[PDB]
RNA sequence: AAAUCUUUCUCAC
RNA sequence: GUGAGUAAAUUUGG
């Protein structure tokens, strides 16, 4: 029993009737109306369902018999209550907001707040700090571009072949002699044999990245689609050698060889070495019954391979090709060459794009999206968002920036802006 | 009995929380989409079911004709506002029989905001995607409580004063407040 | 190929990068810089603004939503076996279950107006108080952020405690309606397009635009300035107990526990983090630490700096530009006039997922750019038509299919090619609905959700009257009678489970 | 062995 | 820490 609700159960039942005139619920705050004679267990008395009723506001339980229908006034202007009925009269009644006391207000202030305030007080504060010194100047021009191209070159060099992207590119083979040619090198890299399909093992590591350079560019990516269809495929189809219309490969998963109770199958997390076939020519070659063939492997990660796998070369490039510039010939290392140089390695970059994980080339693109917007940038600050090498690692992704620079290079030298 | 584990040490709990707990998590997939619907020819036989029995039944659809001059504009915000339903025909759908999720859904109004630069000369709307094209899209408050009589409530008389009563004329309980 | 465009483009079409790399050292990194900002090195975290044109809302009744206290989104939960803090990953339906439990309240709105009500920080709330609420609500877990385009390094989102989470609500919460009514760009909820066109006509009256954002956004907010603004909005002492928690947290890395006193975590705190800025000074339009302004001369771009200083809203110096022909917003990218800007733009690619998905999703992404300037119809239409001849190569196989209709897709055994204005205007075989970007659901998306569908669960709950709040409290024998008496009244009718309600239908006849 | 703290299956005691 | 076995990803994508 509550005195702060008597004027809220007045207009709770303003003329309501119930048999023929006597009015239908009885107010225990009037004493005309109170029924005598009774203990109260509610704000008000319902006759017809002989029940009783209690206002309480949200999460402000009273002290009242379990009886006792309770009818909430949320803080949203909004009731609740266990009979729909009572929920409709209060619903329409009280439309007219009439603050109650005791409803609990955002900025209501508890009895530790100085306490609070104090210990806030005697903990560590922060330092200003120094006001950046802010110079505007013209955007980077090609000779930074080249700077940085140069300065990535030289940093982290070149390998002599294109290694997993020569893929991309027929290996002059047949079904049968690729099929050959895999299982055999998988043969001799001593892989275990089970269940008619191949296992890589491993015990120890380095805990140290492997060696990272820049891939040249091959001629041309015929295969791309080819290729990501395989590693798609490959996603669950491991150990056998998968064969496509021009090309296979071999994903091989890698476990750890704990001795004689090892694991024996793939599970979620188990990654993958994807090997392929080449035009032989290069370190990795591997011959074997007169078959001649460039072998090149691939570590991948599960979420890599699903994500590489889903890719939609075709699609890309004739989005590409909507509105895009006319695409001059580069040659191996990304430089201009209209004498020996191939339109066609643009192809191939677009592999690689959909090769790369990280997707570096996408932090470039932005960045090179605001450098041909901008009228002006912060000196020596808005140049090192190219220098992206920080932030990833791997031969893929490495080849991804440098030729994502190059792409930067070549439109500022074939169409300035 | 599992609510005295779920909501150990309290006897009553919100319908929010009940039915939080209920919501039947999904789990994450670890395979693609592509080899997930490969496996077991999952949709293999979802596709050779659709085609032997849900296509049918299908209701054909009418193809749009309406169409107007339009030209290039700024970019603007399209909107289009889909009402929800009220208190009454609510009641009215619950009662009928069907889900009361549904139906509560529907009482939200939904405002759909899309950008299209593209203009007519009366400033019509256009259907989904072709904006181009330019296809066009062209006293007291009686309450109904519930569509069922409730026992032991009186009858609705000719001038009912403030009270709560059940309608003849409509099979509905009546709230006449004010 | 995206340096060779005309237009604008952001190089969206292949998916963002993905990693399992673990959060451990993103996290690490993350309290370090925030550690160096605290010794006032390297930017600044003290706020200086005045604070003083932001309405009180110290008489506004708490308001708490309880459908955000609910979700399977992964939160901390903390217990004390033996003295010693054990931090555990839970939904954070079971963590805010765990906390009602913990401290007897029937919900959520009653732990807080019990936790505002004690009369001591030591005094009882249950199996738990004040002071162990807020000792507990401190502790957060690292974990993944989620993969976005553009950013190669894996970033590291963090869980809260249920106390923290639901205190950040409230504040939230009322710090969102403090920013809708000190600007109509925050009505409701803006998307990139509204925000750029806002952005337009607002700063249309100066030369040069400012398009920039803020570094370090996150370790940049200190407690301090969270504690300044909810004060200038009237948070009480709600205000003060999460500042107290943010100052105090923890961060599980790993397997060890390391405090981070300075900034914030992630963003939690956006609504707060904006309105400093913007009851600093109406010169900005800034979301988050994405924000754009517009100046005539040097002195007012000097001004422009020292203001977005003083609210601690350091400028990227490696990411922020002028630009007197564009403006940018949110990867928006609009003219002067209002106009979008030529080219591609934000246009995504949609990846292999399911031989009918895909097709719907191209279609929906199609027609988006179509709606805009992107491209015109029948460029499109090609598209369309390409990705059409992709997916017949991709999923012609029997193990996808094994029939031979006419009217089929190319890709599900077919001989169809259903053009993309034949298919937008409803011109199209029935079977081709589902592939309309407003049609039913593909057959793909069912098998798969059927698939993810596929514990000793309470009695469900479902198919309720809309008349019924869902602050109702309800016990077991309510829960048993409500099931009773729906099954009681679908009986009467003679009818099975209900029949599902589509509002397309009832609004037909 | 590699895009290197990741490639960490199950059962019983 | 010790021992043993080898439901889940191959079935089924050119
Ligand atoms: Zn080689």
């Amino acid at each position: 029993m509550d005195s702060r609700f008597a004027q809220l159960t007045g207009v709770f039942c303003d003329d309501f009737t119930y048999s023929e005139g006597s009015r239908r619920f009885l107010s225990s705050y009037s004493t005309v109306e109170r029924r005598p004679g009774v203990p109260v267990e509610g704000d008000c008395y319902d006759c017809l369902k002989n029940k009783w009723i209690a206002f309480e506001l949200e999460g402000q339980p009273r002290k009242f018999p379990k009886a006792t229908v309770r009818c909430i006034l949320n803080n949203d202007a909004t009731y609740v209550c266990s009979e729909q009925e009572y929920q409709q009269i209060c619903k329409v009644q009280f439309k007219d907001y009439l603050e109650i006391d005791g409803v609990v207000k955002v900025g209501h202030k508890a009895s530790y707040d100085a306490e609070l305030r104090e210990r806030l007080l005697e903990l560590p504060h922060p330092k200003s700090g120094p006001k950046p010194r802010i110079e505007w100047v013209a955007p980077p021009r090609l000779a930074d571009i080249s700077k940085e191209t140069a300065e990535l070159k030289r940093q982290y060099g070149f390998f002599e072949c294109s290694k997993f992207l020569a893929c991309g590119e027929e290996c002059g083979l047949d079904q049968e002699a690729r099929e050959l040619i895999l299982n055999e090198y998988a043969r001799d890299r001593e892989f275990e044999f089970r269940n008619g399909g191949w296992i890589q093992r491993y015990t120890v590591a380095s805990h140290k990245p492997a060696t990272q350079k820049i891939l040249p560019l091959p001629a041309s990516a015929p295969l791309a689609r080819e290729l990501l269809m395989l590693i798609a495929r490959s996603t669950t189809q491991a150990g056998k050698v998968l064969h496509s219309d021009n090309t296979s490969i071999l994903a091989v998963p890698v476990m750890r060889d704990s001795g004689k109770h090892s694991k024996r199958r793939p599970t979620a997390s188990t990654h993958h070495l994807v090997v392929g076939l080449s035009k032989p020519g290069c370190e990795h070659d591997f011959e074997f019954d007169g078959y001649r063939a460039a072998v090149h492997v691939m570590h991948l990660d599960p979420k890599q391979s699903a994500n590489i796998g889903e890719q939609d070369f075709v699609s890309t490039r004739e989005i590409y090709k909507l509105d895009m510039l006319e695409l001059p010939p580069i040659s191996r290392k990304g430089d201009l060459d209209r004498a020996s140089g191939l339109e066609t390695r643009w192809d191939v970059i677009l592999l690689l794009e959909c090769l790369d994980s990280t997707r570096v080339s996408q932090a470039v693109a932005q960045h090179f999206n605001r450098h041909r917007l901008a009228l002006s940038v912060c000196k020596d600050e808005f140049r090192k968002g190219y220098q992206l090498a920080s932030e990833i690692r791997g031969t893929i992704p490495l080849s991804s920036l440098y030729y994502s620079l190059c792409a930067v290079r070549l439109r500022m030298t074939v169409h300035p802006f | 009995s599992q609510f005295g584990k779920s909501f150990k040490g309290r006897t009553e709990v919100t319908i929010t929380e009940y039915r939080s707990h209920t919501v039947k998590d999904v789990h994450r997939s670890l395979l693609t989409a592509d080899k997930s619907l490969r496996k077991s020819f999952c949709f293999r036989n979802a596709l050779n079911q659709f085609l032997d029995k849900d296509l049918p039944l299908l209701p054909i659809r009418p193809k749009l004709e309406s169409r107007v001059a339009v030209k290039k504009s700024k970019l603007r915000s399209q909107l289009s506002f889909r009402p929800g339903l009220t208190q009454e025909e609510a009641i009215d759908l619950y009662n009928k029989g069907y889900d009361g999720d549904s139906v509560s859904g529907a009482l939200q109004d939904r405002v759909v905001n899309e950008p299209v630069a593209y203009s007519s000369a009366d400033n019509d709307k256009f259907h989904r995607g072709l904006a181009a094209l330019g296809y066009t899209l062209a006293k007291a408050k009686v309450t109904v409580l519930s569509r069922s009589k409730w026992m032991g409530y009186e009858d609705l008389p000719q001038k009912p004063p403030n009270g709560t009563f059940y309608c003849r004329k409509r099979k509905a309980m009546l709230l006449i407040s004010c | 190929m995206w340096a060779f465009q005309e237009g604008v483009c952001k190089g969206n079409l292949l998916s963002g990068p993905t990693s399992m790399k673990a959060p451990d050292s993103a996290a690490r990194e993350s309290i370090d810089r925030a550690s160096e900002i605290m010794t006032g090195k390297s930017y600044n975290a003290v706020h200086t603004g005045d604070l003083s044109k932001l309405p009180n809302q110290g008489e506004s009744p708490l308001r708490i939503v309880d459908s955000d206290l609910y979700s399977e989104r992964s939160c901390c939960w903390v217990i004390e076996k033996e003295g010693r803090v054990v931090c555990k990953s839970t939904t954070l339906t079971r963590g805010m279950t765990s906390l009602l439990n913990t401290t007897k309240c029937s919900s959520p709105s009653e732990l807080i107006c019990k936790v505002l009500t004690v009369e001591s920080l030591s005094e009882k709330i249950g199996d738990t108080s004040v002071e162990e609420l807020l000792s507990h609500g401190r502790y957060f877990k690292c974990a993944l952020r989620d993969q976005e385009r553009g950013k190669p390094k894996s970033r590291a989102i963090f869980l809260s405690h249920p106390f923290f989470r639901l205190l950040s609500s409230v504040v939230e919460t009322h710090a969102r309606s403090v920013l809708s009514k000190v600007s109509a760009v925050y009505t409701a909820t803006a998307s990139a397009e509204q925000r750029a066109m806002m952005a337009a006509q607002v700063v249309e009256s100066r030369k040069h635009v400012l398009n920039g954002d803020c570094t370090k956004y996150n370790e940049a907010i200190d407690a301090d300035t969270l504690l300044k603004v909810w004060d200038a909005i009237g948070m009480g002492s709600i205000g003060v107990m999460l500042a107290y928690m943010v100052r105090r947290k923890c961060v599980l890395i790993k397997d060890t526990l390391v405090e981070c006193p300075g900034g914030m975590l992630m963003g939690m705190f956006n609504a707060t983090a904006t309105l400093a800025l913007q009851g600093t000074t109406d010169r900005f339009l800034s979301f988050s630490d994405d924000f754009i302004t517009s100046f005539n001369s040097p002195a007012e771009l000097r001004e422009i700096e020292d203001l977005l200083f003083a609210s601690c809203h350091n400028l990227s110096l490696k990411k922020s530009y002028i630009s007197v022909a564009s403006l940018e917003i949110n990867s928006c990218t609009l003219t002067r006039d209002g106009d979008l800007a030529t080219g591609l733009g934000c246009t995504a690619g949609v990846p292999f997922r399911g031989p009918l998905v895909t097709l719907k999703q191209t279609a929906a992404m199609l027609s988006g750019a179509v709606d805009s300037g992107v491209m015109p119809f029948h460029s499109a239409e090609r598209l369309f038509q390409i990705k059409q001849q992709e997916c017949a190569y991709r999923y012609n196989n029997p193990t996808y299919t094994t029939r031979n209709e006419d009217f089929l897709p190319t890709c599900l055994g077919g001989k169809t090619v259903i053009s993309f204005q034949s298919l937008l205007t409803w011109d199209c075989h029935p079977f081709w609905y589902q592939v309309h970007p407003d049609g039913p659901d593909t057959i793909d998306q069912k098998v798969l959700s059927v698939l993810a569908s596929k514990r000793t669960r309470l009695e469900a709950l479902s198919d309720l009257d809309p008349l019924v709040p869902h602050r109702l409290l309800v016990s077991e024998s309510d829960v048993s009678k409500i099931r009773a008496a729906r099954q009681a009244h679908l009986k009467s009718l003679g009818l099975e489970q209900p029949t599902n309600f589509n509002y397309a239908i009832y609004k037909a006849v």
